[PDB]
Order: C-alpha cells, then structure tokens, then sequence
DNA sequence: ATTTTTTTTTTTT
C-alpha cells in the first residue's frame, strides 16, 4: 500500500499480524549500520543468517589436530550490508491519553525508508507483532517488552500545511496587482483582519519583512541589514493575540519566559552521546520572531541579546570550543513594561540595567488603554462581538488585496530574493539614519530597484510617532 | 601469496615507478634526501585512472587487500634506491565523492571515500604493539611473532598475552626496543552544522587515526579528512552492529596557506623606502570608518619581549579603550575578522575565561575538566569585549593580576598550575549620565574604578555634538557613504572613485598586502640606537611636572612610570611596521602625538 | 608549564621501586633518569637531578673556601641583590636582612618568632612588583599568591560547597611557604574576614581550623 | 560513577 486499527485492543490474540493505526509521531534514532552474511577464517562459508546462534571449529583436519570452543573471527570485508533507524511514535490523542498515559511502540527500519519521516506528523503503517526476549528480580514470573517492524508506512499529508516539507499565473497575480501603487498604505487594515488600531504602524510593518539589504563590501563587514521592532503598553490592547495571530501571517514562534532560550550539550541514550540541538539563530535566518516579556525572563539567557541585535557575534564556550554559528535574524518585541505612557513620553528608566535598547532599534511605538470616551464604549462593544458565536474565520477575505495568506507570503519569499536594490541619489543623528534601511526598503515594497528620499520619508513621519518618546 | 593476481597488482603498482612522471616527479630525492622519513609518498586517483583505470577500482571496490602490496611495492623500490630508507620494514601507508555524515547507506564498504565535518572528542593517545621479540636465555635466539588486528588488514594473530614456557618450557623472556609499537588515536565527527536540518538531530561518525596522523588541531575545527570502511564486530551471534570509516589521510582547509616563497619578502622589501604608508596603514582599519586607529596598529602587532642576564623578563603587550553612546559595537569586528586567531569572547560570561572547577555533574566520566579557558588562547593573540562597565569585580582583582603578571596561577583541586600568557584585550563603556564629560567633571562621569591607571595604556578623547556647520556635512558625507558604498563611485558592483582621486589601487590597498608585512614583521628584533632616552626624559619630567595643572589636571589622572613603559614599546611596534634597525627621533615625533590627540 | 604550546594543556605517569624512594617532594623541578605496562592500548627511573631545587643549589641541604678567603663583605650583596634598579639601597638591604636570618631561642617551653615579618604600603611609580617577583625568585622554597586572584585568595587552607564529597583542606600558598616565604601582593584589598586569618597565624607556627572538627595546625 | 533526592554547613546586606 485500506482501513485503520487502534492500539489500546492488540495482544497475542492478533499477534505476527500486520495492521494499519495511527499516532503522532515524536523523535527517533540516526541510521548506523546492518549486514547479513559474510565469511570467517575458521570455515570461509557465507555467514548464512536466517533472520534479520554462534555455532565444531573447522581449523582442525589438519590430520588429527582439533581445536573446539569456537575460534570464530569474523572478516567483515567479506560482508553485506543494510539500513535501520529504530523508530518510536505516540498513540493518538483522541483515545483517553488523559486520565491514563500513553503507550506507544518501538520499531525497526530496513534499507530506504529512513531519511523520510521527522516527527512532528501522523501516519499510517504496517507492521508486525513481536517481542525480543526469552523466559521463565524483574518478571514475577515471565514479564516482556512490546516493539514491531516497519512495513508499508502510508503518511498523512494533511492538505495546506505542507508548504513546510514538500505558478505563472500566481505571478501575473504578484505583478499585475504590483502595479497597483497601493500597497504601502493599503493593507493598514490588513494584518488586523479582525482589529482597529496600529494602522500607520501597519504602515511600518509593509517594510519590515521586505528587509533592507546586506550590502557588503570589498573590506570585512557584513552590517546589520536585518531591522527590528519594539512595541510596549498595558495589557488590555490585545497585543498577545496581535503575535498569537500573527504566528500564521514566514517562520516563528511565540513564548515569552519560563517556557528555546543557546546550545545543548547534553547526552542521548545511545552509547551515551552528546550531540547539539543549536540555538534559534538556527531557527531564525531569514525567519524572524515576535517575542514579549524580555525583562519578565532569566537572566542568564540575556548575553546572546546582545550578541546576536548588535553584531551576529555569537560563540560558544562550554566544552572547550566556539561554534561560531551565524544568522540573518530580526525580532519583533513586546513588553508590558513599567508604566505605560506616563513612562514613555518623559525621559528614560524603562529598564534599570541599560539604555541600550533605544539605541538598536528604532520604531518605537506605544501600546495604550487611552481613555476616548466616544471609542471607550465602542471597546466596551468591540468585545462582545469578539466574546460570542464564533463567525470570523475569513471575514476579510473578500478585501481588494490584504489577505491570501499563502499568496503573500509567496508573495514576500519571491520579493526577498530579487536583486541589491537601492535608492537614488537623494533628533536626526546617526541612529535615526542608520530608516536607510527602510529608504532601500521602498525599492522592494514598489518593487523597484530604486527609491529617493524624502518620498520614502514616509518612514520618517512614521517614526516621529516614536521619536516623541524618547525626544526628551 | 594469496591467489597469485596479487602479484600482477604489485607489478602494476611498480609500473609507475620507471619514468619522467617517477624520474622527475615523484619520490627519491623529493623526500628521502631531504631526510624526513614521513613514508607517505602522496597518491592522486585520477592517475591511476589515467594508467590502470581497473586498478584505480581495486581499492574502492576491495580496499582489504591492496594495501600490504602496496607496501611491498614502496619498500621495494626505495630498498632498490636507497638502503638507508630500508631498516623499518613496516606496513607504510601513503596518502591517496564526498557525502555526508548524514548519507552512509550501508555502503561504501571497501570503498576509499570522503566526509567532511568538525572535529570533537579529541581523545586520548594509546600504543599498539606490533610483534613479540623473544628470546631463550637458554638457548639464546631471538625469535619473533608478529602481532596485527583488523584495523590494518585482515589478519590477526591470537592476539593475546606474550607467549612463554611454549617452545620447550626452556629458559625463556621477552625483550623491548624490539618489539615495537604503533602510535593509536580515536575520535569523531559531526558535519558542518550552518547547514542543518531543523526538524531532526544530526549525525556523528566515528573514525581512528595512527602514526603519522596525531592531532594537528583540536576538536571544534573542521577539516576533509578521506577514510576507507571495516566493521568488525558481531550482530546479535555477539550484539547487534555498529561500525567506523578509517585507513585515511589528511588535509586542513580553513587557514591561509600563502603563496609566499621569497618574492613576497621581495615585496615587502620594494615599497620599503615609500615613507608615510602609515597613512593607508592607518587607512586600512577605517575604509566604512573620523577618529586612533595608528594607535591599534600595537595592539595588533602585539609587542615585544626583554629579559635580564642570568635573570628573568617582561610581559609585553598593550590595552586601551575609552566617551559617549552611538562606533564601538561595530568597530571590534576589525580585529575579529583580520589577524590572526584574536579571539572577542563574552563580556558577562564565565565557564571560559580561566575557569574550571571541575565541573562534571552529569555524565562523570575519567576527567575532571582541568580546562574552561578561552584567554590563553590569546597567548600572543588579541581580545576584544563589551561589558566593560557592567563587568564583574570577580576579574577586576583577575585582571589587575593579568597586566601585572599576564600568567594565571589556579589550584582548585584540579591542579597548582601556571601557565604562559602574552595577551591584550578591549571593552565597552557606558556613562550613567550620558553627555557628561568634562563640565561637571572629566573623571567619574563614567561609572568606573581607579585602580586601573597604569595597567591600560593610553588616555584618549571620543566625544559627539550633531552640529550646525557639521549638519550638511554629516548630510553629504552620509550619502558619500551610502553611494560609495555603492557601485561605480549583480546585486552589487565595485565602487571606486574617491578611492581614484585618491590614488591608490585594492591591490595595494589589499589584505594580503596588507599581512605581506606581518608575519616577518612580527619576527624582527630591531633594537634601539642612542636618543630615545634624553628627549623621553626630559619630556616624561614635562609630563609628569606640567600634565597636572592649567584646567586639564582633573583629565591627568594617570601619571606614572609604568607609562614609560608604554611610551617607548609602542615605537617598538611602529619600528617594526618597515624593517629599519634603529628607532629615530622621527619615531620620536611620531610617538608623542598620542599626546596631543589625547587632549591637545 | 615553559614549553607547553599556547592552543594546549599541560598534560602529566613515574613508578619507582627500592632504595630511590623518597628523592623528590610536591612541586619539585626534577630530572629524572621507558616500559609498557601489562586491543593492545608508565617509567621506572634511577636517579632525580634538579638543577633548581637540589642538594647543592639549595641552602643548608666548604665548596666556596677559595672565594670565601678572598671575600669578607656586607654591602657588595646590595650591589648584586637586584641590581635592576638604581638606588634604594635602603629596601633592598632591609630584605637581606630577611634573607639573613639566624634568630632564634626556645626557652621556657615557649618559642620565639624569629622571622621578619615586613609590610609596605604605597603606590606611584615605585615598582615594587620587580622586588616581590625578584625575592620569590631567587629565594629558596619561595611562594608567592596575590590579593585575591582565584582557588587561594592569598590564604591558607579552608573547607570552603555543593560540588561532590572530599573534605580535601587543601593546602595553599600560606600553607605551604613554611620554613621560607609567602609574598602577598595589595593585602589591603585582601579581605576584612581574612584579616582573623593573618592574625592568629602571625606569633607563628599556627593556624588552627575548627570547621569540619580537626585541630589543623599547618605550622605557618 | 551516572540515574531519584535534602539538609547542614559554607559564608551574608
Ligand atoms: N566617523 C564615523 N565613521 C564610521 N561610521 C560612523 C562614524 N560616525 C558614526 N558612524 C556610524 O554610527 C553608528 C553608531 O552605532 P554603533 O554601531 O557605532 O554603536 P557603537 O558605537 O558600536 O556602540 P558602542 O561603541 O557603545 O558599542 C556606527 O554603525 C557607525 O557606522
Ligand atoms: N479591540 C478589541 N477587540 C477584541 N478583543 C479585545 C479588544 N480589546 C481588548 N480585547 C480583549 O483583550 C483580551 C486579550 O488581552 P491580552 O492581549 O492577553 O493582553 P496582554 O497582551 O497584555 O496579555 C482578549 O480576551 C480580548 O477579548
Ligand atoms: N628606580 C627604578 N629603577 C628601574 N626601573 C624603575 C624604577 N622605578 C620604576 N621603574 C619602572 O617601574 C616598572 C614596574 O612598576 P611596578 O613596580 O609594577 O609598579 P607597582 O609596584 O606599583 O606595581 C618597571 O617597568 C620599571 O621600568
């Protein structure tokens, strides 16, 4: 390969019969080594094995010299060989893993069908019904251990998920809509399908993911092409549901404290290993992240903020050695930080340990709770809507072009990736300057290869909503 | 003998063993005259395709058994040429598709083939013994059985204790300086991991290593290493299998070697007499940067070393940083990225500057970590870090005891060690107050401690006001910037002129022009004539008489001697950026303007 | 620990039988005069040479009679006790008199402290890291720990942890520089805990630990 | 020798 099975109803009854169920799959081994026959010194017969015990010595008719108890050294040069990976997987999650726990199953891959199935999937399979011991202070009196084989994996490729693992038309819809010199300012109601509010700072977004440029040069550097956010305010404003939402519109995750982090160089069961796992700059190069509560986490893990915004100068130390490990990362931030707009507005104590976090970012824009007695109510309305009847799945679907999730981040995966574009010849100190990179932002946002200044100083008179921050 | 093709395979070996590719190229008084007895006479495959293409299968289709033969074939020809390379009778290897660590399927087996990846667990050295010279104090012959494993050939012994009372029960003993050894090695690999694989846990592989191929590097670099497959043990009759890749040679890719005979001295020989290079030798630490980097110019060029008759000698080295926020984060990557292994580490770390205290509370194994530092590693190296005014007090005290003595000096159970260190290191900075300098005070706007006066080794001026005059300034350089950063001043081309009115060229402007004088240049010992000394004097009795007054004394915090040190040490490091043995009253001038630009 | 590359580790094993026991201590500067030990993965010596540390080259462990007839002198040894400075006749004699030595007396059951016992505070231009590292040098069974620094803190020894199960007291710089001298370095930013520690163990020969309930002595 | 733990000291603003 019909029709699937469970796990909670399979024992000696159905045993050496192959099944078809289905789990959620959860990690699994590497692939070393397998053979099935080779020769010997002793003999030199093919070492003829039915199943995929250790013998008479045969060095012997040498007129009468025997020599019993097995001289046996195997010549594996002479030898074949196959695959494994020993596999694992998790019942399901419908069938009482709740108030009982889960069991699960051990198994056994052969030759080409490894290098084919992480976890993180659902599956159906064949396989077989065997144990691996022999019998009768453990087992009271004959006690053993489940596992099968692999035969016949069928997977589950569950329809739209799966740009992740595995047309003209579309970019005539990309170019032909490109045209339309409305896109900046279009979608500010756009990645709020169903909220008010951040819509010149939507306006901001329109750069973002587009990037700047990395435009090296014929001496060292490699700058920081990559650009980040900051936002900051009470709770209230929904901005845990602005990230949480935002998980589906290139490549993130959204924890905030407690619950990656950094390597791990820790040990695995298999010969007691000890192989890495890496940090998120792995999992950030080109993807980026939208993460809140830096000041509401450890410690600890607050050396690689400022290894990674300021340089990408990251290294290790652990063991003996720097993995000197690199990435084109970029974070979108959150906070509900000390003392919403009474704080901002007036000078600068947000966080007592440095004032650095002004100086790496630049689009600072504040999250409030405003009291606008003609809004206040339409708030006090605009959550019960929000509270009842669960209707809006695609309500802003029918929009001119501020939704196709899967177009737009196609949309954005073509854009990035189309030339070195640039601009033209056209407190405002260095750290302002240095929105250049939204300036050659515009080139990618038009889509063109060049831009000027001051008409693409829209950013400015964006960023003079954050600018009157941390102006005085 | 096994079945007598092997013969014809030695025959075929020896056949490139005749003419002008062996006449001219190949061995004999390319190696053994020069008298290194490294027996690896190095091999390329695509000659024996070239020549006997099915034997340039044989190894990688059978690679058990063509290897004693060619063994037999080297030792019979440099025997037939040379009997003084011929008293080590010995298996002697030579050096002779690339897959993954993630792409062994099975196969490969007998097969010659390469995998890159990095190295880690670098471990331990062992012999292996090779034969049992016996002899029978008796009857007083010294007879011999050689030993082998698997590792090298097919064959074994029964490798097991020395035999004895075997022959007759006779007077009978062992012998050493006979029965010689071989030098064994363990390690494994694990790919390059920038190209990883997000979902899944990449693979190690397992590899040995033997005589001439102990350990170059270290575990965490990464280097193509080449390796046949064997298996050895049992699968379940016993239990079940796992295995390695070996009988390999060796390479290094991520360094610079160079190609430098002595033409390239010759070069740095022919721009000697231009004088003032100083300035694009300053020049080239600041393309994309104002500002002191002719004083960084020491500090990568570390310094130089003095010692006593009969007694004993001096640290050498200098370290300096200073002003207000917003190029400093930016700046250090100069030298993270140039010279030589210079190694920036974290700023707010520990577990790696020095540190051990035997800290395995996991896996608790043999050894007791006796080493975390990453610090000694800047042995005649350079450091740079940011943190400086966020930095623990726990090495203020360390470091205080680094500029004195430059040697860390640690007995935590591990060990009552000491161990050389010739090193230099930067900082960060951050005033609590801001732009506050001098109006309020010069000293202690910062944030700071003062027992640092004398161990850095300069006091310098970093200081910003965005302008009026300097507002279109600032407007026109910013885009001179930004446009030559751009092409014709792909996705991006070269960018010349205003570096064409300036009238140099990128291959005089150039990295390996630029190193063309170091690494002589940093093997020169260009010692002093008879001048220094008045002019220093008199003027160091200035600095240290009128430095202290006239609105600038609360900015002349660090006078000493110890500077004297430094004031001199640095000419050393600029007499040795253009060969002349001798330093001048020019080198005079041209050390004193730190000085100037300090305050003046 | 003088030719152990700059990227390594010093990495250390020495059986010796019969009379030549005994012919070295911990932290001796040895020569010493190779065999296998029974997959196929030590040394036996005959003799420990030290040119530093040795019979000959250290003190109280005839010879100079020809030069000891042709010199009869006090101020000479400022002249070659480090001559790498100039002037400070004063200081430098004030150590030989530390070198000197030769006071003692034991009467009445008690002893006397017969070792000087010098401080100096002060700090310009005076360098006076050359004489310290100087005396460290050249004096035998020499010593020498800084302010605080790590693993010592210019101390004895303490049971100062959750690390594992040892009760190893082990031994210092303070410890081990008896019968000779243990050169400290800004003992002023020492501690001011530690200033207890220097107190019962300056009348002499004690230094009493009653942490893990053992009457250490250590005789400073 | 490691896994699953707990306090009693070691040294404190
Ligand atoms: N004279 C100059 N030459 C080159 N670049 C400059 C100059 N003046 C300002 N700049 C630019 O201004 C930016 C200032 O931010 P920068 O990255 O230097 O922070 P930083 O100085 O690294 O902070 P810190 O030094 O405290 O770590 C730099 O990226 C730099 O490119
Ligand atoms: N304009 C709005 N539309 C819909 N829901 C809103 C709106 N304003 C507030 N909310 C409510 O805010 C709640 C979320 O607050 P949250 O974002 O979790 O605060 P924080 O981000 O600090 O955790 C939601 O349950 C939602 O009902
Ligand atoms: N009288 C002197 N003779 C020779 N060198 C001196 C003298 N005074 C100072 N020095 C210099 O002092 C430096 C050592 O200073 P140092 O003693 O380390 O200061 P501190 O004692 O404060 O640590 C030496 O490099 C030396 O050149």
């Amino acid at each position: 390969s019909a029709n699937p099975t469970n796990i909670r109803q399979l024992k000696s009854d159905c045993v050496s019969k192959l099944v078809k169920i289905a789990g959620i799959i959860v990690a699994a081994s590497g692939i070393s080594a397998k053979a099935t026959r080779m020769s010997i010194q002793c003999l030199s017969c093919s070492t003829v094995i039915p199943n995929l015990y250790a013998l008479k010595c045969n060095t012997e008719q040498a007129g009468r010299p025997k020599c019993p108890l097995d001289p046996f050294f195997i010549m594996p040069d002479k030898c074949k060989c196959v695959d494994f990976q020993t596999l694992k997987l998790q019942e399901l999650p419908d069938f009482v893993p709740q108030g009982e726990i889960p069991r699960h199953l051990q198994l056994f891959c052969d030759r080409s069908l490894c290098e084919r199935v992480v976890p993180g999937n659902r599956v159906l399979i064949q396989g077989i019904y065997s144990i691996r011991k022999v019998g009768k202070e453990k087992a009271v009196v004959g006690v053993r251990a489940p596992y099968m084989r692999v035969v016949g994996i069928t997977v589950d490729s569950e329809g739209a998920g799966a740009i992740s693992r595995y047309t003209s038309d579309e970019e005539e819809h990309f170019r032909r809509m490109a045209a339309s010199g409305d896109i900046y300012e279009r979608l500010s109601q756009s990645l709020a399908p169903s909220i008010f509010g951040s819509r010149d700072i939507k306006k901001a977004i329109t750069c973002m993911l587009f990037g700047g440029s990395r435009k090296r040069l014929p001496d060292g550097l490699c700058r920081r092409g990559d650009i980040n956010v900051l936002l900051l305010g009470d709770p209230g404003t929904a901005k845990s549901q602005l990230l949480k939402f935002v998980e589906k519109v290139p490549i993130a995750v959204y924890t905030s404290g407690k619950g990656s982090s950094t390597a791990s160089v820790m040990k695995d069961p298999q010969t007691r290993n000890f192989v890495m796992e890496g940090g998120a700059m792995v999992l950030a190069d080109g993807g980026v992240v939208c993460i809140d509560e830096f000041d509401k986490m450890r410690e600890d893990d607050r050396v690689a903020i400022h290894e990674a915004m300021e340089q990408q100068t990251i290294s290790i130390a652990k063991a003996g050695i720097t993995t000197t490990l690199n990435s084109r990362c970029s974070v979108l931030a959150a906070a509900n930080s000390i003392f919403g707009r009474w704080d901002d507005t007036k000078g600068e104590e947000n966080i007592d340990f440095m004032p650095t976090i002004l100086s790496r970012f630049d689009m600072i824009f504040i999250v409030k709770d405003i009291h606008d007695e003609s809004r206040d109510i339409t708030l006090a309305k605009h959550i019960i809507n929000v509270h009842l009847s669960s209707n809006k799945s695609a309500p802003s679907e029918p929009a001119e072009g501020e939704i196709s999730l899967s177009t737009f981040k196609k949309y954005i995966h073509y854009c990035r990736t189309h030339c070195g574009p640039r601009l033209s010849e056209a407190p405002i100190t260095v750290r302002q300057l240095e929105v250049i990179r939204i300036s050659e932002s515009l080139a990618k946002i038009r889509l063109q290869p060049f831009a000027t200044d001051e008409h693409v100083n829209e950013a400015l008179r964006l960023f003079q909503v954050s600018t009157l921050d941390a102006a005085m | 003998e096994g079945e007598q093709f092997i013969k014809d395979i030695q025959r075929e070996y020896v056949d490139f063993l005749d003419d002008e590719e062996d006449q001219g190229i190949y061995a004999g008084h390319v190696k053994d005259m020069i008298a290194e007895k490294s027996k690896r006479l190095i091999v390329n495959v695509n000659d024996l395709k070239r020549k006997n293409p099915q034997r340039a299968l044989g190894l990688l289709s059978n690679a058990a058994d063509e290897q004693l033969a060619f063994g037999r074939a080297l030792k019979e020809y440099a025997s037939t040429v040379d009997p003084g390379y011929a008293k080590m009778h010995e298996d002697l290897f030579v050096g002779f598709r690339h897959v993954t660590p993630r792409s062994l399927t099975s196969i490969y087996l007998g097969n010659m083939v390469c995998v890159e990846g990095i190295v880690t667990k670098v471990s331990l050295i062992r012999p292996k013994v090779v034969r049992s010279v016996h002899y029978c104090p008796n009857t007083r012959k010294v007879m011999e059985r050689k030993y082998t494993d698997l590792t090298s050939f097919e064959a074994v012994p029964s490798g097991a204790a020395y035999p004895t009372k075997d022959e007759d029960g006779n007077l009978l003993e062992t012998e050493y300086g006979l029965s010689v050894y071989k030098d064994h090695q363990t390690l494994t690999i694990q790919e390059m991991p920038e190209k990883a694989p997000a979902g899944q846990l990449p693979r190690s592989v397992d590899i040995v290593c033997d005589d001439d191929l102990v350990d170059r590097c270290k575990p965490g670099d990464r280097v193509q290493i080449v390796g046949s497959y064997r298996c050895l043990p049992g699968k379940r009759g016993s239990g079940t299998f796992r295995t390695v890749l070996l009988a390999n040679n060796i390479s290094l890719l991520s360094k610079e070697s160079l190609d430098i005979s002595r033409e390239d001295i010759m070069l740095c020989k022919k721009l000697a007499k231009n004088n003032d290079i100083f300035e694009l030798l300053s020049k080239s630490l600041a393309p994309s940067i104002g500002h002191v980097k002719q004083a960084i110019l020491c500090l990568l060029l570390g310094g130089v070393e003095k010692i006593l008759p009969n007694g004993t000698r001096l640290r050498g080295d200098i370290n300096v940083l200073l002003g207000d926020p917003s190029a400093k984060s930016q700046l250090l990557r100069y030298v993270l990225n140039t010279a030589p292994r210079a190694i920036p580490t974290t700023g707010r770390g520990s577990s790696g500057v020095g540190l051990t205290a035997a800290v395995t509370t996991d896996q608790e194994t043999g050894e007791r970590r006796l080493e975390a530092g990453a610090m000694v590693l800047a042995d005649r190296g350079v450091v740079c870090i940011d943190e400086f005014d966020k930095m623990s007090d726990i090495d203020r005290t360390a470091i205080h005891e680094v500029m004195e003595q430059g040697r860390v000096t640690i007995s935590k159970a591990g060990i009552h060690a000491s161990l050389n260190a010739r090193c230099s290191v930067l900082a960060a900075a951050n005033p609590v107050y801001g732009r506050y300098d001098q109006y309020k005070t010069p000293m202690e706007n910062i944030g700071l401690q003062d027992s640092l006066l004398s161990r850095f080794d300069l006091l310098f001026v970093m200081l910003d006001v965005i302008d009026s005059d300097v507002d279109q300034m600032i407007s026109d350089h910013v885009v001179r910037m930004h446009r030559y950063r751009n092409p014709k001043e792909y996705e991006k081309y070269d960018a010349l002129l205003h570096g064409k009115s300036r009238q140099r060229h990128e291959k005089i402007l150039s990295v390996e022009f630029m190193r063309k004088y170091i690494h002589i240049a940093k093997c020169m010992k260009p010692k002093l004539g008879e001048q220094a000394c008045e002019a220093i004097a008199n003027e160091y009795s200035r600095l240290r008489s009128q430095e202290a007054v006239e609105t600038d004394v609360a900015r002349t915090q660090p006078i000493t001697a110890r500077t004297l040190e430094t004031l001199i040490r640095l000419s050393t490091a600029h007499a040795r950026a253009r060969m002349s043995k001798s330093v001048t009253i020019d080198d005079a001038h041209a050390a004193i303007e730190l000085v100037q630009f300090a305050y003046f | 620990s003088d030719q152990v590359p700059v990227g390594h580790i010093p990495r250390s094993t020495i059986m010796c039988r019969g009379e030549v026991t005994r012919m070295a201590q911990p932290g001796d500067h040895i020569v010493v005069s190779f065999l296998p030990l029974m997959g196929l993965l030590f040394l036996q010596a005959h003799r420990i040479i030290c040119i530093n540390k040795n019979d000959e080259i250290s003190d109280k462990d005839p010879e100079e009679l020809e030069e000891l007839a042709q010199d009869d002198f006090y101020e000479r040894l400022a002249t070659s006790l480090a001559p790498e400075i100039y002037g400070h006749l004063d200081v430098k004699k004030a150590l030989l008199l530390l070198l000197v030595g030769g006071v003692d007396k034991r009467p009445d059951g008690m002893k006397i402290r017969g070792n000087i016992n010098i401080c100096l505070m002060g700090d310009p231009g005076v360098a006076k890291s050359q004489l310290l590292g100087y005396i460290s040098r050249l004096a035998v069974r020499s010593q020498y720990t800084t302010g605080r620094g790590s693993s010592g803190v210019g101390l004895t020894a303490a049971v100062m942890d959750p690390l594992t199960g040892e009760m190893t007291l082990e031994g210092g710089a303070l410890v081990l520089a008896d019968q000779g001298v243990c050169c400290i370095d800004e003992f002023d930013k020492m501690a001011d805990q530690d200033r207890t520690a220097i107190h019962e163990v300056m009348e002499q020969q004690t230094i009493s630990i009653a942490k893990a309930g053992i009457m250490t002595t250590l005789n400073a």
